[PDB]
């Protein structure tokens, strides 16, 4: 697979604030507060959200695009592992991950 | 583990 360039990161960049302006990303913004979870840094290994997400673009961490989507991936799957499916969270990912989905398409 | 509502 190839290498992210910097015309490849400015579709990461978009993609990224398309997600974040989503009227359901609002759980994703920011890691998760342990005061709103306590138990969830013991339960989730490997977290993840938004503004984490845009530290890493903007520092050109990600080499490849899989690398990118994993991430992404991961803010999903924690929520709905963590959450009950009758969450407003489990819904918001399910519908945020649909809307990254149709995004992702449009990398090729 | 319940979430604390928004």
């Amino acid at each position: 697979l190839t290498p992210l360039t910097e015309k490849d990161y400015e579709g990461l960049k978009r993609v990224l604030r398309s997600l974040q302006a989503h009227k359901m990303a609002w759980p994703f913004l920011e890691p998760v507060d342990p005061n709103d979870a306590p138990d969830y840094y013991g339960v989730i290994k490997e977290p993840m959200d938004l503004a984490t997400m845009e530290e890493r673009v903007q520092r050109r961490y990600y080499e490849k695009l899989t690398e990118f989507v994993a991430d992404m991936t991961k803010i999903f799957d924690n929520c709905r592992y963590y959450n009950p499916s009758d969450s407003p969270f489990y819904q918001c990912a399910e519908v945020l991950e649909s809307f990254f989905v149709q995004k992702l398409k449009g990398f090729k | 583990g319940a979430k604390r509502h928004r």
